[PDB]
C-alpha cells in the first residue's frame, strides 16, 4: 500500500516548535515505526510539503530515510508537455477532448508567454480560456437558433384580445400536457456542443492571469530549496 | 337532494328537463333561464364534482325525476345506468360566464373551419351544429361534442360556466397527434355483439379485488336489510346476462376444487371500472391469492336452503397485531360486534378480516349498552384504521347434510369459540390494495423501475423467500443509511413488505425502550425484543423484523468515557448479534432490516457480520416528479377531509416545473408543500364563497400556490440551517460595480444556468477573493450577491471558529463543509480570513493551530473541486499579503477580485445615485456637482457617511423648527405642550417628512475627511500592481 | 421547554451518548402518535406549544415538519 | 430614513483631558444601558474565550434596550494586525470588526472607545460606520 501525508510541514516539523511538546512526542511516535525494524516495508510511505525546511533533519537522514523529490518550475518544454496533455485529455464521461481543442493550433507560442507559471497556472489559463469560448458560443446563439423542435401548432384565434404569445404558451402546455415522463430525449447527435478557444482568446487570457506566487516569494523559496538540496548532498 | 334520474340519448347540450314538482318547491317563476347543479353517486369515497346544466320546466316527468343527456357524462345508456341523482337548485341563478374556452378539432375539420373569410360565420356553424346559445348554453371542461372529432379541452377560469358569444374568448386547435381519433364515449364503439348468449354452463373469468368499498344505496335489487353485506361481489351487466342470472343472486367462485359462495350485482353506469370482469372485496380474494383467474359457475342454492350452524371454531391468524396485548380486547370486541350485527355466511377453511380503530383501543367501553342502538353512529365516530385476520378452523352444522362447506351463523342460536393461532401468508399488493379498500393512510406506491435501490431490496426479499420455499436458507441482513433524515427508508421498507405479501415485524428502538441507563437495561431491551419476536414470529413466517433507528441502541462508545458503561454497551451489542443469529437459525425463511441515519456510529464488528447494505438517497428530479404525481392524486388528497366538497388542482400544472424547483428536498418536504398548497387554496375558496356569494362546486389548486409553498419551504430550510445574515440587498442599492459584475456573474450563474457544458469531468470555478482598500464595501457586495441570487448562503467567520482546546475548530470546519455539501448549490463565505494566516515562525502562531486550520481549508477545498457541484466560496479581506500563499493558488482561488477605489467620475456618480435611491432630495440637489468635487480617494463608506451627515443636517433643521413650533406655541396658546405630545399628535407627516438641500451635502463635504491615508492608497496600489500586471 | 427540553448547548462532547436520544425520545414518540392520528383525522387533534425561544425548543419538531 | 445611523465614534486626545468622565456621564444624560468594559477583562489568556467574551458583550448589548458600549485604553485591545506573535490580538480585532458587520440588531447599540494612541489601532476599524 501507499500511505501519503499532505502538508507534512503541518504534521512533524523540526522539534522545538510547540509549547506543550505534543508535536515532539508525536514525531518520536512516527519515527518509532519507520525506524522500527519489524518487516514493516510493504507500506510505501510518502509525504509532501512546500516548506521542507520546517521538517526535522532526522526525518531526512540518508539511509535512515530515502530520497526526496523536488518539483521545478515548468519551463518551455514542461509547459508545452503539460498543455498538450491537458488540452488533448480524453474525458471520463465523453472520451473526447476535455476542451474543444484546436486540431493543429500553435501550442508552441502559448508556452513562451507562460515563463514562470505553474502547471496549476497553465491549467487555470486553459480553463478560463474555455469559459471565454463558452461565453462566445452562448453569445453566438443568443438570437441565432432560439427555436424548439416541431413548431407545427396549427390553430386560429377569435376574440384573442391581445394574448398571442401567451396563447401559444397555453397551447403548448395543453398539447404537451400528457406524454412527459423524465426527459423523453435521446442523444440528439452529441457533436461536442462546445467552443474551441481562439488563439487570441488564449493570449488575452494569459495576459489576464498571473502566477500564484510573487517575485520575492519565488526567489526565497527557490533559494531555500536549493540550500535544502545542497544540505541533502552533505553541504 | 335525493331525486330520480333518467338519461336521454340527445346531444350533450340538450336542456335538462325538471319535473314540475322539483322546480315548484322553490324555483322562481319569472326567471329567464333555469340552471341546476347535480351530484351523482360514485363507486368511490370521493364524491365527484356536480355538473351544472341548463334546465327547462316540465310536467310529464313523475314526482322528483330528471332527464339528462348521457352524452354529458361521456357515455350512452347502453347499460343499466344509475337510477337516481342528488340535485341542488341554485338560487338567484348567478351563473358564471366563461372569459374564454378551448375546443379541440381535427386537422381535416379545422381546415374547413377556418378557411372562411369572415369569423362570425364559425359561430353560426356551432349554433347550427351544436345548438349553442349566448348567455344560455353552459359548457364544462373535458366536454365532448363530436366523437373523436370535437371536444372541449378546458375553459380556464372555471372548468364549467356560462357562454356568451359576443364576450366569450374562443380558442380552438388542430390535432396533429390525432388525440381525438382515440377518444370515444364509453361503451360507444362496443356494438351489440352477444358472445354465445346464455349458452355456456360455467366460465373462467378474471377475478379482481374491489378498489373501494360500496355503499348499501347502490345495490340493485334492494338487498334485504338483515342480509350479510360482506358477501357482495360485482360485475358488468353483460356478464350477468351471459350466465342468465339476476343481480343480488347467489353464485359459486372456485378453482382446483376449493369453492366459495358470493352474491352478485351490476355496476350501474356511469363507471370507469374494467369491463368483462368480476370484482369482490378482499374477503373472497384472500382464499385464492395465487389464482389470478377463477372459475365462475351459477349456484342453484337459495337463501332458504342455507342450513343454520351449531358450533363454529375459529383460529386467530398469526400477525404482528395479534401479539399486541395492548390491543387484544378491542379485537375480539370488534369481532363480536361484527357478528352480532347480522347473520354472516361462512364455510370451512375461510378467513375473516376485522377492521377497528386502533387509537380507540385503550377505552374498554363495556357492553352494559344492551344492543347499543346507534352502532352506526359510534362507528362513524370511528374511522377504522387497522385490519386483522380470523380463521375458521372448524364448525359443525345442526342439521345433518351432504353440504360440508356452506352454512350460516346466527347472533345467538349459534355457539362460537376461539382457539390457537394459525399461520397464513398475507396477500400481495397486486391481488389487492388492502390499505386502499378500507381507507387507511395509503402507503406511497413505488415504481421500482424509477427507484432502483428499492428494486435492490425487493430483489433480496423474494430471493430469500424462494430459497426458503426451495428448501434453502441463507440469512439476509439489510441496513438503510442516508445523509439526511425523512428520506423514506421506513416508507420503502413498508412498501416492499406489502408488495411481496410478507408479514411485517417492526420495532422502533427509539420509542419503547423505557430504560437506557440501569445495568438491567441491556437485559431488559434484549429480553423485550426477543420476547415479542419469538412470541409472534413462529406462526407468522415468512416475515421481516424491522428495527427503527437501530443505531440509537448500538454504537461505538468512545474511549473518552467510563469503562463499565463501555462494557455494558459491548454486552448489549453482542447479545443483539446473538439474538439476530439465533432468530435466523431457529426460524428458517426469516429476515430482518435495520434503519440508521449514519453508518459511522454502528459497531464496525456488527456491520461486518451483516449481509446487505443500501443507502436511500434524497429524491432525485424524476423521483420528485413521481412523488408529486402520487401526492397530487385526488383520491389520496381527500382522504382526511370530511368536508362535503372535494378538492383538486388545475390540469395546467407543469409537474416538471415543480420538480425543477424541488432540488434537494425530501418526501416530508413534499407533503408539507402539497398540504400547504391545499391550505392556501382552501382559505381562498372559503373567502371567495363569501365574496361572490355563489359557491364554486369544488376546491381548486393553482401553480402560484405551490410556488409560494416551495418558497416557504426554502425559507424553513434556511431557518433549519441558519443563514440569517440576509435581511435584504439589491443591485440598485449600490453602484460602481461595472467590471466586477461580469466576473461574479460568469463565475456563479453561468455554471448554474448551463452546468452541462462544464459537466465534462472538469475543474470548475473554485473561489473569488475580494481584496481592496477599506470602505469600498466588499461586505455590502457579498450581502448583495447572497440576497439577489437567492441561494443557500452560509457565512463562517474565521475568528468565531476557534475553540478553547485544539482540534474541535477543525471538527467544525469539516462538519460545516459537509453540511454545505448537503445544501447544494451553496455559497460559503469566510470574512477576514486573514485572521488565520500567520505562517510558521517563533514570531507567528507558535503552536500551529492556524496551520491545521488552513490545512482544513485547503484540504476540503481540493476535495470539493471534484464533486461539489454547487458550492461556491467568496473571500473577503482588506490585506491579502498576510494571507497564506497556499490559498492564492488556483483550485483554491482563481479570481483575486480587486474592489478598488472609484477613480472615474462615472463610478462615484453611480455610487451616489445608488445611495440616494430612497432619499427625499430637493430639486436643488446636483449629484454631478458632488461627483465633481470629490477627489479619487472616496469609498462607498465615505459616500455613505457624507449622505448620512447631510441627512443629519436636514434633520437638525427639522428638529430645530419643531422645537421653535413647540416653544412659540407654549406662549401663544399658553399650553406648554412638550415636544412629546407634538411627536404623538401634532408632528404631522410633513414635519416627519425629511427634506434635504444641496448645501447640506456641500457643507458635510467641506467637513468631510477621507478615512484612509494616501500612503495606504499607494500601498494598496502596490499590492494591485503585483496582483494585476502579471 | 421543561419536558421536551433541549440537550443544552455545548454538552462537552462533539456527539455525546446517542446524541441525547434518551431525553428527546418522548418528543419523537408524541409527534409520531399525534401525526398518526392527524393523517387519520384533521379536526380532532391540534397541538399548541409555548416556549421561551425557538432555538431553546428542540429542533426535531422542525426537522420532522411539525 | 432607511439608513443606518452613525453610532460608533472614537475618543482620543491629550492624556487626562476628561474623555473617561464624558464617556461615563453621557449615559445618564441621554439615558441608555452603559455596559462599561475594562480592556483587560475582554482579552483572556485562554483561546476560545476572548472571542467568546466579546460575543457575550455584544449579546448583552443587544439583549438590552438601545445600549452604550465603552472600551478604555482602546489601543491595547485592538493593536495593528499581524505584528502579534500569539495571534490572539489579531483574531479578537477581527471579531470586533466583524461584530459591526452583523445583519441586524446593531440598531440602538452605540460603540465607543477611548485611547490617546490612535496609531496603534488598525485603521480598518476607522471605516465609517464602525468608527466614523
Ligand atoms: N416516495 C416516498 N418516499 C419516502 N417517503 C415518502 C414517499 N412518499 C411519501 N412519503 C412520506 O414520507 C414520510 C417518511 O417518513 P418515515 O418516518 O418513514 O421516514 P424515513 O425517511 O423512513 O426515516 P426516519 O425514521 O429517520 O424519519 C411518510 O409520511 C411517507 O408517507
Ligand atoms: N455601492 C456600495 N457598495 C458597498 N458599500 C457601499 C456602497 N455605497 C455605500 N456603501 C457603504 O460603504 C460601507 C462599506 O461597508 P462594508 O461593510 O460593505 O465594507 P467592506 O469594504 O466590506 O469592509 P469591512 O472589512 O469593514 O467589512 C457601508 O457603510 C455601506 O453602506
Ligand atoms: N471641561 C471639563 N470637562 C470634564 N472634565 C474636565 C474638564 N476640564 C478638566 N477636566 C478633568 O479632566 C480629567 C481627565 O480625566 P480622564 O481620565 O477622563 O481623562 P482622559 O483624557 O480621558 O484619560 P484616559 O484616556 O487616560 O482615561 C477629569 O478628571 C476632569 O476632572
Amino acid at each position: 500500500c501507499i500511505l501519503f501525508f499532505d502538508e507534512f510541514d503541518s504534521i512533524a516539523p523540526k522539534r522545538g516548535h510547540d509549547s506543550t511538546g505534543v508535536t515532539d512526542r508525536v514525531v518520536n511516535q512516527l519515527l518509532t515505526q519507520m525506524d522500527g525494524a519489524e518487516g514493516l516495508d510493504g507500506v510505501y510511505i510518502l509525504a509532501a510539503t512546500s516548506r521542507p525546511d520546517l521538517i526535522d533533519s532526522a526525518l531526512l537522514r540518508p539511509g535512515r530515510l530515502d530520497k526526496s523529490v523536488i518539483c521545478n518550475i515548468p519551463t518551455e518544454s514542461e509547459r508545452l508537455d503539460i498543455l498538450q496533455a491537458i488540452v488533448n485529455s480524453k474525458d471520463k464521461d465523453t472520451g473526447q477532448k476535455k476542451f474543444a481543442l484546436e486540431k493543429n493550433a500553435d501550442l508552441k507560442l502559448i508556452a513562451e508567454k507562460t515563463a514562470g507559471f505553474s502547471g496549476a497556472d497553465l491549467q487555470g489559463l486553459c480553463y478560463n480560456a474555455y469559459l471565454k469560448s463558452v461565453h462566445r458560443w452562448l453569445s453566438a446563439a443568443d438570437q441565432s437558433e432560439v427555436v424548439p423542435g416541431n413548431d407545427n401548432i396549427e390553430y386560429f384565434s377569435i376574440n384573442e384580445h391581445g394574448r398571442r404569445e401567451e396563447n401559444r404558451l397555453r397551447l403548448k402546455t395543453l398539447l404537451q400536457q400528457d406524454v412527459v415522463h423524465e426527459t423523453k430525449t435521446s442523444t440528439s447527435a452529441a457533436s461536442e456542443l462546445t467552443a474551441v478557444v481562439t488563439i487570441n482568446d488564449l493570449l488575452e487570457a494569459c495576459q489576464e492571469t498571473k502566477p500564484s506566487i510573487s517575485t520575492s516569494e519565488l526567489v526565497k523559496l527557490r533559494g531555500i530549496y536549493d540550500r535544502f538540496q545542497k544540505d541533502r548532498n552533505g553541504e | 337532494m335525493k331525486a330520480s334520474l333518467t338519461f336521454s340519448l340527445s346531444g350533450i347540450y340538450a336542456p335538462c328537463s325538471i319535473s314540475r314538482d322539483i322546480y315548484l318547491e322553490y324555483g322562481d317563476k319569472k326567471a329567464e333561464c333555469l340552471y341546476g347543479t347535480i351530484r351523482l353517486p360514485q363507486y368511490g369515497p370521493g364524491c365527484t364534482p356536480g355538473k351544472i346544466v341548463h334546465c327547462v320546466l316540465d310536467d310529464s316527468l313523475p314526482f322528483c325525476s330528471i332527464v339528462v343527456p348521457s352524452k354529458l357524462f361521456g357515455f350512452m345508456p347502453t347499460q343499466p345506468t344509475m337510477d337516481f341523482c342528488y340535485f341542488e337548485p341554485i338560487l338567484d341563478n348567478v351563473v358564471p360566464v366563461l372569459d374564454s374556452v378551448t375546443f379541440l378539432i381535427n386537422e381535416q375539420l379545422y381546415s374547413k373551419l377556418m378557411d372562411l373569410p369572415q369569423e362570425m360565420q364559425q359561430i353560426q356553424f356551432l349554433h347550427y351544429k351544436y345548438n349553442i346559445n349566448s348567455m344560455e348554453t353552459v359548457v364544462h371542461s373535458r366536454d365532448i361534442l363530436t366523437s373523436g372529432l370535437c371536444q372541449i379541452l378546458n375553459c380556464s377560469p372555471f372548468p364549467q360556466g356560462l357562454v356568451d358569444f359576443t364576450e366569450t374568448q374562443l380558442i380552438l386547435v388542430n390535432d396533429t397527434e390525432q388525440k381525438l381519433s382515440a377518444l370515444k364515449y364509453a361503451n360507444e364503439d362496443e356494438e351489440y355483439a352477444l358472445p354465445k348468449i346464455g349458452t355456456n354452463s360455467a366460465l373462467s373469468i378474471d377475478l379482481e379485488s374491489l378498489p373501494c368499498t360500496i355503499s348499501r344505496d347502490l345495490l340493485r335489487p334492494a338487498p334485504h336489510i338483515n342480509d350479510d353485506n360482506s358477501i357482495y361481489a360485482f360485475t358488468d351487466a353483460e356478464t350477468l346476462l351471459r350466465l342468465d342470472v339476476t343481480s343480488g343472486s347467489f353464485i359459486t367462485v372456485s378453482n382446483m376444487g376449493c369453492v366459495r359462495l358470493v352474491k352478485l350485482f351490476v355496476l350501474l353506469l356511469p363507471n370507469g371500472f374494467k369491463k368483462r370482469t368480476i370484482y369482490a372485496p378482499p374477503k373472497i380474494i384472500a382464499s385464492f391469492p395465487d389464482c389470478s383467474v377463477v372459475t365462475i359457475s351459477k349456484s342453484n342454492i337459495g337463501h332458504t336452503d342455507i342450513p343454520i350452524a351449531n358450533q363454529v371454531f375459529i383460529s386467530r391468524v398469526g400477525g404482528w397485531l395479534q401479539s399486541q396485548k395492548c390491543f387484544q380486547n378491542i379485537i375480539l370486541t370488534t369481532l363480536k360486534k361484527f357478528f352480532s350485527e347480522s347473520k354472516r355466511i361462512l364455510c370451512q377453511n375461510d378467513l375473516i378480516p376485522i377492521a377497528f380503530d386502533s387509537s380507540m383501543a385503550d377505552l374498554n367501553i363495556a357492553e352494559e349498552n344492551d344492543e347499543s342502538d346507534d352502532e352506526d353512529e359510534l362507528g362513524q365516530y370511528y374511522k377504522n384504521d387497522s385490519l386483522v385476520w380470523f380463521f375458521v378452523t372448524s364448525a359443525e352444522l345442526d342439521c345433518f347434510s351432504k353440504d360440508n362447506s356452506h352454512f350460516i351463523i346466527d347472533p345467538n342460536r349459534t355457539k362460537l369459540i376461539t382457539t390457537n393461532i394459525t399461520n397464513r401468508r398475507p396477500l400481495p399488493l397486486s391481488r389487492s390494495n388492502l390499505q386502499r379498500y378500507y381507507g387507511f393512510a395509503e402507503t406511497f406506491y413505488y415504481d421500482l423501475h424509477i427507484f432502483p435501490y428499492v428494486r435492490q431490496l425487493v430483489n433480496i426479499l423474494e430471493t430469500s423467500f424462494n430459497c426458503s420455499q426451495r428448501g434453502i436458507t441463507l440469512n439476509a441482513s439489510v441496513l438503510l443509511h442516508s445523509t439526511t433524515n425523512n428520506v423514506g427508508k421506513a416508507t420503502m421498507v413498508r412498501f416492499a413488505s406489502k408488495y411481496l405479501g410478507i408479514h411485517l415485524l417492526e420495532i422502533d428502538c427509539l420509542s419503547l425502550t423505557s430504560n437506557s441507563r440501569q445495568l438491567d437495561s441491556t437485559s431488559k431491551i434484549i429480553g423485550y425484543i426477543r420476547a415479542k419476536c419469538e412470541n409472534v414470529l413462529p406462526y407468522a413466517s415468512p416475515a421481516v423484523i424491522f428495527l427503527a433507528h437501530l443505531d440509537s441502541i448500538l454504537l461505538d462508545v468512545n474511549a473518552n468515557q467510563d469503562p463499565e458503561a463501555i462494557k455494558l454497551q459491548k454486552s448489549i451489542n453482542f447479545e443483539m448479534s446473538k439474538l439476530l443469529d439465533d432468530f435466523t437459525f431457529k426460524f428458517p425463511g426469516t429476515t430482518f432490516v435495520g434503519s440508521v441515519n449514519n453508518i459511522d456510529n454502528v459497531p464496525s464488528s456488527f456491520r461486518s457480520h451483516m449481509r446487505f447494505e443500501i443507502l436511500v438517497p434524497v429524491p432525485s428530479e424524476a423521483q420528485r416528479l413521481r412523488i408529486f404525481q402520487w401526492y397530487l392524486s385526488s383520491h389520496e388528497l381527500n382522504r382526511d377531509v370530511q368536508q362535503k366538497v372535494p378538492v383538486s388542482y388545475m390540469d395546467n400544472i407543469s409537474f416538471s416545473s415543480l420538480s425543477s424547483y424541488s432540488a434537494g428536498l425530501t418526501p416530508l418536504d413534499i407533503k408539507s408543500i402539497v398540504e400547504t398548497a391545499r391550505m392556501t387554496a382552501t382559505a381562498r375558496f372559503y373567502q371567495e364563497s363569501k365574496k361572490c356569494g355563489w359557491l364554486p362546486q369544488s376546491i381548486l389548486i393553482t401553480q402560484e400556490d405551490l410556488s409560494k409553498a416551495t418558497s416557504k419551504a426554502r425559507n424553513e430550510f434556511s431557518v433549519s440551517i441558519g443563514a440569517p445574515q440576509i435581511p435584504n440587498v439589491t443591485w440598485d442599492d449600490i453602484g460602481g460595480i461595472d467590471f466586477v459584475k461580469g466576473e461574479i456573474l460568469d463565475t456563479i450563474d453561468m455554471p448554474l444556468k448551463h452546468p452541462e457544458l462544464f459537466t465534462s469531468g472538469m475543474k470548475k470555478r473554485s473561489g473569488i477573493l475580494f481584496y481592496g482598500p477599506p470602505g469600498t464595501g466588499k461586505t455590502l457586495m457579498a450581502k448583495a450577491i447572497a440576497t439577489n441570487f437567492s441561494l443557500n448562503f452560509f457565512s463562517v467567520k474565521g475568528p468565531e471558529l476557534l475553540n478553547m482546546y485544539i482540534g474541535e475548530s477543525e471538527a467544525n470546519v469539516r462538519r460545516v463543509f459537509q453540511k454545505a455539501r448537503e445544501a447544494k448549490p451553496c455559497v460559503i463565505f469566510f470574512d477576514e480570513i486573514d485572521s488565520v494566516a500567520p505562517k510558521r515562525g517563533n514570531q507567528g502562531d507558535s503552536g500551529g493551530v492556524m496551520d491545521r486550520i488552513v490545512s482544513q481549508l485547503l484540504a476540503e477545498l481540493d476535495g470539493m473541486s471534484t464533486d461539489a457541484d454547487g458550492v461556491f466560496v467568496i473571500g473577503a479581506t482588506n490585506r491579502p499579503d498576510l494571507l497564506d500563499e497556499a490559498l492564492l493558488r488556483p483550485g483554491r482561488f482563481d479570481k483575486l477580485l480587486y474592489l478598488g477605489i472609484p477613480d472615474t467620475d462615472t463610478k462615484q456618480l453611480n455610487i451616489l445615485e445608488a445611495l440616494t435611491r430612497k432619499f427625499v432630495l430637493d430639486n436643488d440637489v446636483k449629484l454631478i456637482e458632488l461627483a465633481k468635487l470629490c477627489p479619487f480617494n472616496y469609498t462607498g463608506a465615505d459616500f455613505y457617511a457624507l449622505c448620512s451627515d447631510a441627512m443629519l443636517n436636514a434633520m437638525s433643521r427639522i428638529a430645530r423648527m419643531v422645537e421653535k413650533k413647540v416653544s412659540q406655541h407654549n406662549e401663544l396658546t399658553g399650553e406648554n405642550i412638550s415636544t412629546r405630545r407634538w411627536f404623538d399628535k401634532i408632528a404631522t407627516k410633513e414635519d416627519t417628512k425629511v427634506v434635504v438641500k444641496m448645501e447640506d451635502f456641500l457643507k458635510a463635504q467641506e467637513q468631510l475627511t477621507p478615512s484612509v491615508s494616501r500612503a495606504e492608497l499607494n500601498h494598496y496600489e502596490a499590492v494591485r500592481a503585483n496582483f494585476e500586471g502579471a | 421547554e421543561a419536558l421536551f427540553g433541549k440537550p443544552q448547548a455545548n454538552d462537552g462532547d462533539p456527539s455525546n451518548n446517542g446524541q441525547w436520544d434518551n431525553a428527546s425520545k418522548l418528543l419523537n414518540f408524541f409527534i409520531n402518535q399525534v401525526t398518526k392520528i392527524f393523517n387519520k383525522d384533521n379536526k380532532r387533534i391540534r397541538v399548541l406549544f409555548s416556549g421561551k425561544q425557538k432555538t431553546q425548543i428542540n429542533p426535531l419538531l422542525f426537522d420532522k415538519h411539525f | 430614513c432607511p439608513l443606518r445611523l452613525r453610532s460608533g465614534i472614537l475618543l482620543y486626545g491629550y492624556p487626562g483631558c476628561g474623555k473617561t468622565l464624558l464617556a461615563s456621564a453621557v449615559a445618564q444624560q441621554c439615558g441608555l444601558n452603559f455596559i462599561s468594559v475594562k480592556g483587560p477583562e475582554i482579552l483572556n489568556k485562554f483561546i476560545g474565550a476572548s472571542e467568546q467574551n466579546i460575543r457575550e458583550l455584544f449579546e448583552r448589548a443587544q439583549s438590552v434596550k438601545p445600549c452604550i458600549l465603552f472600551f478604555d485604553e482602546f489601543d491595547s485591545i485592538a493593536p495593528k494586525r499581524g505584528h502579534d506573535s500569539t495571534g490572539v490580538t489579531d483574531r479578537v480585532v477581527n471579531q470586533l470588526l466583524t461584530q459591526m458587520d452583523g445583519a441586524e440588531g446593531l440598531d440602538g447599540v452605540y460603540i465607543l472607545a477611548a485611547t490617546s494612541r490612535p496609531d496603534l489601532i488598525d485603521s480598518a476599524l476607522l471605516r465609517p460606520g464602525r468608527l466614523d
